[PDB]
């Protein structure tokens, strides 16, 4: 159960991390007046980025 | 020159943020989709417009929101050269110096977050999101993008939300 | 100007796809080879120029055909220069930027299909498809080539057959 | 007179209780503390004085908050010289007689609540809270102070909430 | 004759349905009891009469409630002869053929719910709820009623509350 609730934290803590980082990603991923961000996509690639 | 700049921005589809009849902000359209500051609270002066859904942005206290490609039809038009110089915008001039934009004290206060900065040929530069006072003059705080697309946001020290 | 396009397109052979009377399109030659726009049915309206065989290009919905050196004396003349600023077309001009090409609404419908863009020098710079409603303009669902040879086209999102 | 009265009630800082754009009653500042009647509900048109908590006085059905002192450097001056006579205030005049004051009928409804009595010096005496029909003329209902500080409110026999 | 239409009107109690400081609608009182669009939301702009309770028919959308006798003083006269021919309303003249009141199109929009059908006489002899786009004209949805107090909702196919 310790080992278990250790692994429960530890998975916690990188899904709070990821949120962070996506949160970082998004935050250039803003308007940013184009209407187009292809280039922060294909440039960062943190997640669901550029198709091509 | 401020008339024209008033009347690009009435023509231009612009509606400020309206909460129990007092104006609290305004929102403007740039590049076929919807910003607004996210420490205003309140609804867009435009119904077709508040049906679309925003998605919030901490990091720089903005929002965002997609426009109907038939309303994109008539927007901001958004310019990465910023040279040094004179810029106009609603309430007058703005100087742009050391990559910070400067005005006159006593110009800008509380409720003029949105008001975009325009270049001589009308194009948007940077949003105005707030300001400090800075004796003769006051400096905004504003974001502004470069030929990359890096969305960059220059904030004062304890720069105060106007 | 828009006068001496139309001389200009007159004057070379081009020819509507006439269908049970109706003109449902328009094809031309450029480069001394017959295009059409596969989208559109009939035939072109000249009996030598419908005897070539033609080969389909589903990808851009275009179709080709070689036409014979003695007809390829006089057609259209291409070129990859193209600066932002303004073009001529059959009806009348259209606006080149950021890559995309918008005319004033009310311009352009259905079987308008295959209208080249002219520049000041009378040289083709792309052809029509379609459209799509952008308010107080139209977008134009555009094909344009660079000086290396590439075939780009540029479709809105849910841009109509027009 | 009434123009010179509704000029210092103007320029004097006073905001009336907006409820769903409704004015529902009125709010004033008087010895650099912000009173509002209880029964009307709503807040203050002054975002910066909304902030300010308020405390109920139940017996009176009156409110009160502390102002900040810089915004206390310009509110109503208070006087205890409450001699019979007429008086003026938003609506007109006021007759002042056994120590209640009256006015004409049709004068004052529903909605009126909070506007203060001024004297010729243009300070406060009184502070009209409510009214009751009275034949040819009307009664409010008052409370005033004396020279000792006691609050003292007036109320005539089925008085009605105005 | 459209003049002393609105003036019949405005010298007749009638009150539109704020909600927020816009008009989405208007109700009036028609032989002595108040009658509102259930579809419209918001309160009628009068403190007397929102003081009156509302029934709902969910049958016609519609609401009615009692009026005290000294306000029935002057309400709307209704009349149940109606012939084929022209009548008059708050924007212009509606005409009534085959049963069925039709108005020339762009007259009518969303807000105009409740809006009484006046005769030569000023009486009334329909209540406008809604319409659909008929082309060169639109169809009103009424309701009318006859000399045996049958009532009687005309509705289109697909008919948008207006």
């Amino acid at each position: 159960s310790i080992c278990a609730a250790i692994a429960t934290v530890s998975v916690a803590a990188s899904t709070w991390l990821f949120c962070r980082s996506r949160v970082a990603c998004l935050t250039p991923y803003r308007l940013t007046p184009n209407a187009r961000i292809p280039f922060c996509l294909a440039v960062l690639c943190c997640a669901r980025t550029a198709r091509a | 020159k401020r008339q024209r700049m008033v009347m690009k921005l009435e023509s231009d589809k612009t509606f400020p943020i309206m909460l129990e009849g007092k104006i609290n902000g305004y929102a403007c359209v740039v590049g076929g989709k919807l910003f607004r500051p996210m420490h205003v609270e309140g609804k867009i002066d435009n119904d077709v417009l508040a049906a679309l859904k925003t998605k919030k942005a901490s990091k720089y206290d903005l929002e965002y929101a997609d426009v109907p490609q038939n309303m994109r039809a008539d927007t901001f038009k958004y310019t990465h050269e910023k040279p040094q110089g004179y810029y106009s915008w609603h309430h007058g001039a703005v100087q742009y110096e050391n990559g910070r934009f400067t005005v006159p004290k006593g110009v800008g206060a509380k409720g003029d977050s949105g008001r975009p900065i325009l270049d001589n040929q009308g194009r948007v530069v940077a949003i105005v999101l707030g300001g400090v006072n800075e004796g003769s003059r006051t400096a905004l705080s504003v974001v502004m993008w470069n030929e990359k697309g890096v969305t960059v946001k220059y904030t004062p020290e304890n720069c105060e939300q106007w």
